[PDB]
RNA sequence: CAGAGGUGAAAUUCUUAGACCGCACCAAGACGAACUACAGCGAAGGCAUUCUUCAAGGAUACCUUCCUCAAUCAAGAACCAA
RNA sequence: AGUGGUAAUGCGCACUUGCCAGGUAACAAAUCAAUCCUCCCACGGUGAGCUUUCUUUUCACCAUAAUCCACCUUGGGCCUUUUUACUUCGCGUUGUUCGGAGCGGGGGCUCAAGAUUGAAAAAUGCAGCUCUUACUGUCAUUGUUGUGAGUUCUGCGCAUUAAAGCAAAAACCUGGGGUGU
RNA sequence: CGACGUCGCUUUUUGAUCCUUCGAUGUCGGCUCUUCCUAACCUAGCGCCGCAGAAGACGCUAAGGGUUGGAUUGUUCACC
RNA sequence: GCACCGUCUAGGUUUGGGAGUCCCCUGUGGGUACCCAACCGUGCUGUAAACUGAACCAACGGGAUUGCAGUUCCGGAGUCUUGUUUCGAGACAUCUGCCAGAUGGGGAGUUUGGCUG
RNA sequence: CGGGUAAACGGCGGGAGUAACUAUGACUCUCUUAAGGUAGCCAAAUGCCUCGUCUUCCAAUUAGAGACGCGCAUGAAUGGAUUAAUGAGAUUCCCUCUGUCCCGAGUUACUAUCUAGCGAAACGACAGUCAAGGGAACGGACUUGAAGGGCUAAGCGGGGA
RNA sequence: CCCAACUGCAGACCGUACUCAUCACCGCAUCAGGUCCCCAAGCAUAGAAUGCUCUGGUACAUAGAGAAAGGUACACUCAGGGAAGUCGGCAAAAUAGAUGCGUAAGUUCGCAAGAAGCAUUGGCUCUGAGGGCAAAAAAUUGCCAACUCAGAACUGCUUACGGCGGGGAAUCCAACUGUAUAAUUAAAACAUAGGUUUGU
RNA sequence: CACGAGUUGUUCGGAAACUGAGCACAACGUUAUAUCGUUUUGUUAGGAAAGUGAAGGUGUGUCGGCGGAGCUGUUCGACUUGAAAAGGGGCAACAGAGAACCUGGGAUUAUAUUCCAAAAAGAAAUUGCAUGUGGGA
RNA sequence: CGGGGAAACCCAGGUGGAGGCCUGUAGCGAUGCUGACGUGCAAAUCGCUCGUAUGAUUUGGGUAUCGGAGCGAAAGACUCA
């Protein structure tokens, strides 16, 4: 049975710190324990080991990108203009 | 009175960096021969963690371009770099991400860390973590490039000086709220000696210009001149406003002609 | 070079520290005039520069396929100008 | 002037700090299994205590150091083979898993913890005693069970909350080249 | 009982003074305990009244004896 | 004015010149498709989407002392220097000293009358 | 001198009249500021008056709570209002409970107390019964009276200002 | 000259007693204060709580006699009343383990909560359930260890070791965990996460 | 209090011999004055701080092969030409790193993984030199 | 892993062992008795009671910052009574 109604993994806190900073951390908490997917190896094995530090356990692979998601949106669009940029040349 | 907390930070002692556990000044490598006509191709080692830096460290192996080893430089890591990709450093290196190029040498519009704000200083501009600087423009007759820095302030430097395609790593991390005292006391256990911070005037008028009264306040404008004394510069120094911003947050800094 | 702005008329406002006006430019964010119609597309809300792209949608055409699989609805679900 | 095995890798095969590259030293939660030992049982020997009455009883003891030789239990990594292993799957943990980037099954290689045999080592130690004084001799005993309870040695790390990611060096080890050629 | 006036008493109020104490005389209130005064609330007598009775007013001798439990407030006072 | 100091090049483009496929069996092995000059270029043998390799202590070719081997230089690995390590700035700058003025409780020193029911 | 800036220091009015009974004043006039306290909150840990006024709580309420607001002197990061959880924080009431009290009683250990051994300190002008009187206006000494045989053990807190 | 198994010879320096504390150190002292590390038994019990005990240690801290008052206590009890005491329930009393049932307003949905409240518990003699290993519908046949829970009959209580929350309705303040005036103030003070501003 | 005794190590702890937070000798600079400052972000100092040495050539010693005990050439250790090695000398841990011994004793009045003597009660493990054997050079 | 549902998803059991979470030793502190003592055991101690006790935790050794200076989660606290 589902054992919380609205927080999920800030359910340790308890009754403390408030419940618009608590929301505001369980989405970054979330995407920092969850399991990426890996474009090496195409498995969801991503991890993160520190701050910024992501690796996959299916492949052995270390990146570096993002504090608490694999990849940040602006990674994608600065990815995007780099290969736009580079096929201009 | 006595000495305040601000200028006795100035004697370093108990106030300094907390050196330890840290792998050492992160720096692109040497601008040497190499760079300079051709380009180095280096391996991305590993990818590490370093106490107080909120970006990701890694360790790039090169061949020694003169003698017989490897050299191992350390440097700040772009966001996507990975174990076993490959650097090119020079100027022959293409426009790819994690690569290091003479300015001169990227694209209008290109995002680029690790800037050198003088050529061969090995990095010094667009550092911290998901920081980065937008290329203006190039002139090629005084050969400077102009460079959008992260703090918007707009700046011009040499072609010759080196930059990193991509943005630097680890970005988004003070987005997340630290919700304890014991989260910020780890946060600064790496960096110095510089937390809790007490107000001053929560102090006794014998240490700091906002301590003492029946109440606390200051009870002087907190707005200083510029060419006050230390001892007697705290509160807003040199402040051209004060108050709610509102319509837009203007360029912090001084102004610059150019 | 001595006003400009603005109104029924004015004044607040800007201006020899050069406003307004004139020419070619630079930056930034909006917007896409005329063509624009009792015209088109979309379930509605809505949708107007060009090029390159990605999934759709309708109509029409058919001596293709198939064989009642449908209509409308509590509950439930998604979308919805400002 | 090394050598065997399809392979994992095996074998007692020279020099290397000219040089170069790696490794050891070198760090890390919790859960669960748990070592040496400790404590309890069960059975059995030896001595002592209680003994108007009971008590096949109560108590004590029943020990094996380093260093070596030879070589079935668990856990991990790996090799080979069969892989027609995942279409309204399978193997495994108490537990968050895992697999065509190769799961399961057969057969193997290896590493780590321990069994076990023996040398050491009974010649020692412990307890009681014969003889008769000499801190004398003779002689008897000289243990095994436990799906019992503890026990961080170990399994155990790219290993913890983490905007916390957890010293270094000497010394040593192995290889790449080269020497021998 | 007593206006306009007038003569006193007291030291349970405050004020006035600055004699004693500044090499120090422990500050309010309450609790406890004893004693003293009388300008007498009750208790013993006795006068007088706008003193029928009842209940009271005023006054004299008398301080031997007695003079409470609580709510609020630190309170003294105050109030119920 | 002339002449000397004073000169060599990767690669790219197009002007002259001369000069050597063969063995073993359809396959395999070895080898030949060059030099010069002009123009550009400017010191240039590797990469233009990235997933982890190795590279040292020279071969070789000349000149002297068929081939081969000693001691040598030479080049392989261009040469030169009105000279600056290189880059940026630059005769300014607070860069150095001195003189001068504002600001300056940051700090120092001192003062903050008398009479008085 | 001229611009900007209050999440800089800070600041944020007075009088008079006025609605079919009266009261009150939506409304009006006038003096004036840099602006004249907005949303809120309150006799609040901030209100002098003050034990404000009303309701509630009690047999009885200078207390507590809820209201009201001319607020001596409330008020918005000199942060305003609210707030679950938390608190050796301040306050009021109820249940339970009791020697807190009515109103005290009994018992225990160790003392005190007596003995053997051992053995200090503080303090110490001299001393040490009162009444009244004067007196530096509160005497143990002085005046006049009243007491007072000497030496001792345990206590006790009136005095020894 | 270099390897293998031996063999021969030689293996220098300093520390080493004792203590580590209710007597060996600091506190003027053999001072109820302070002072880091290792080994750590049995029973009760959740147990490094607390109580008692084998081993080891100790009987050393001036004693004897011994019901005065008044004291101090890591000592108790008290009829009837039950906060009338007091500034104030200070102090004391009170609650109490485990198990089943049950639990309000408010709320940031996490709590509040052990909310509040009812009920059971002993001893005996039994009965079920919860397993391991071995042996060719093995859905049975043997052997065996450690305990736990539940349910019955009978029989009890003088409610009886230790240990172990009193609870509820509200206001004020601070969000919270923390810190902090060594030696009279632990708080509402400081910090804090969050918010804003300034310089660069 | 007096007198007289007691502390025994190749392996235990330290040092010899590691680095850490750090210190500060040299060097340089400063100060009227060094009794001041810098001195680990790989690291002193305008800074010539390496005395160590691949390979060779040249002698000696231990070998090897060839042809006629010697000769040539050659392998490896001793003695006499110079590749490459940037960044001076040291301290700071008796709980980090490191570290070849562990039982029995009737062995004390008091020390003991420290003492025990030929049956070392004994069983080991480790360095440094050598000798001989076996095998390569 | 059951149960529902067209879908979106919802409801039930178990497993697991998070937290500047709670009760509570050692440890680290010090609330009240305004208790004891107050020429003390003590120039700050004793008793009971009490706060906290996986964390901003406690602690050994070493090292660094001081006198108009140092250090201070800020009490003018502490810098050998
Ligand atoms: C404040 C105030 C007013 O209340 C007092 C209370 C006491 C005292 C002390 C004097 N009383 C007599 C003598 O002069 C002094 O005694 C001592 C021991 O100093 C003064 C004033
Ligand atoms: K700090
Ligand atoms: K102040
Ligand atoms: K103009
Ligand atoms: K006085
Ligand atoms: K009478
Ligand atoms: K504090
Ligand atoms: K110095
Ligand atoms: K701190
Ligand atoms: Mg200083
Ligand atoms: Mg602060
Ligand atoms: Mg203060
Ligand atoms: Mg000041
Ligand atoms: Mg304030
Ligand atoms: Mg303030
Ligand atoms: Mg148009
Ligand atoms: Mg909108
Ligand atoms: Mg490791
Ligand atoms: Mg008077
Ligand atoms: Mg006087
Ligand atoms: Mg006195
Ligand atoms: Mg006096
Ligand atoms: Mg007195
Ligand atoms: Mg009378
Ligand atoms: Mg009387
Ligand atoms: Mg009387
Ligand atoms: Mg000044
Ligand atoms: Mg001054
Ligand atoms: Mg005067
Ligand atoms: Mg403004
Ligand atoms: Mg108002
Ligand atoms: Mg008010
Ligand atoms: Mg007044
Ligand atoms: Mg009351
Ligand atoms: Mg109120
Ligand atoms: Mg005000
Ligand atoms: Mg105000
Ligand atoms: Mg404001
Ligand atoms: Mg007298
Ligand atoms: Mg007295
Ligand atoms: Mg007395
Ligand atoms: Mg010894
Ligand atoms: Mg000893
Ligand atoms: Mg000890
Ligand atoms: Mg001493
Ligand atoms: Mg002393
Ligand atoms: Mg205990
Ligand atoms: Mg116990
Ligand atoms: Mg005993
Ligand atoms: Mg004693
Ligand atoms: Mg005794
Ligand atoms: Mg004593
Ligand atoms: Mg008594
Ligand atoms: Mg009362
Ligand atoms: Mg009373
Ligand atoms: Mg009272
Ligand atoms: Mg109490
Ligand atoms: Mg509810
Ligand atoms: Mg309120
Ligand atoms: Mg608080
Ligand atoms: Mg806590
Ligand atoms: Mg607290
Ligand atoms: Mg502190
Ligand atoms: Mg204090
Ligand atoms: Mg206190
Ligand atoms: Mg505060
Ligand atoms: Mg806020
Ligand atoms: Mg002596
Ligand atoms: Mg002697
Ligand atoms: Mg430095
Ligand atoms: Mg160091
Ligand atoms: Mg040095
Ligand atoms: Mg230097
Ligand atoms: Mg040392
Ligand atoms: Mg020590
Ligand atoms: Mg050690
Ligand atoms: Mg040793
Ligand atoms: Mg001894
Ligand atoms: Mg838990
Ligand atoms: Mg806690
Ligand atoms: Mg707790
Ligand atoms: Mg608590
Ligand atoms: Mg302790
Ligand atoms: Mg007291
Ligand atoms: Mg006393
Ligand atoms: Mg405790
Ligand atoms: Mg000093
Ligand atoms: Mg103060
Ligand atoms: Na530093
Ligand atoms: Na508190
Ligand atoms: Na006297
Ligand atoms: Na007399
Ligand atoms: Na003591
Ligand atoms: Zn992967």
């Amino acid at each position: 049975a589902k054992r919380t109604v609205k927080m999920g993994v800030m359910g340790r806190y308890g009754t403390r710190y408030g419940a618009n900073p608590r929301k505001r951390a369980k989405k970054l908490e979330v995407s920092q324990h969850a399991k990426h997917f890996c474009s090496f190896c195409g498995k969801f094995a991503f991890r993160r080991k520190a701050v910024g530090i992501w690796r996959c356990d299916g492949c052995s692979k270390t990146v570096a990108g993002g504090a608490y998601t694999l990849s940040t949106p602006n990674n994608s669009t600065v990815r995007s203009t780099v290969r736009r940029l580079r096929e201009l040349a | 009175g006595k000495t305040v907390l601000s200028c006795r930070k100035g004697n370093g002692s108990v106030y300094q960096v907390h050196g330890h556990k840290r792998l050492g000044p992160a720096k692109l490598r040497i601008l040497d021969y190499a760079e300079r006509h051709g380009y180095m191709r280096g391996v991305v080692k590993s990818i590490e963690h370093e106490a107080g830096r909120g970006a990701a460290l890694a360790r790039v192996e090169f061949r020694h371009p003169y003698k017989f080893r490897r050299v191992k430089e350390l440097m700040v890591a772009p966001e996507g770099m990975f174990t076993g990709q490959s650097v090119f450093c020079g100027q022959k290196a293409p426009l790819a991400i994690g690569n290091v190029l003479p300015l001169g040498q990227i694209t209008e519009g290109c995002i680029v860390c690790n800037v050198e704000a003088k050529p061969g200083d090995r990095g010094t501009l667009a550092r911290a973590s998901g920081d980065y600087c937008i290329i203006i423009s190039h002139n090629h007759e005084t050969g400077r490039t102009r460079l959008k820095l992260p703090s918007g302030q707009k700046k011009s430097v040499p072609s010759t000086s080196r930059a990193m395609i991509g943005i630097i790593s680890g970005g988004g991390r003070i987005e997340k709220p630290v919700l304890k005292a014991g989260n910020s006391f780890y946060r600064f256990r790496g960096k110095r000696n510089c937390w809790p911070k007490v107000r001053g005037v929560a102090r006794n008028p014998v240490e700091h210009p906002h301590g003492g009264g029946n109440h606390q306040h200051i009870g002087h404008p907190s707005t200083v001149s510029r060419h006050s004394p230390p001892g007697q510069k705290v509160g807003l120094i040199a402040a051209r406003r004060t108050g709610r911003i509102r319509g837009g947050k203007a360029v912090k800094g001084a102004w610059h002609p150019e």
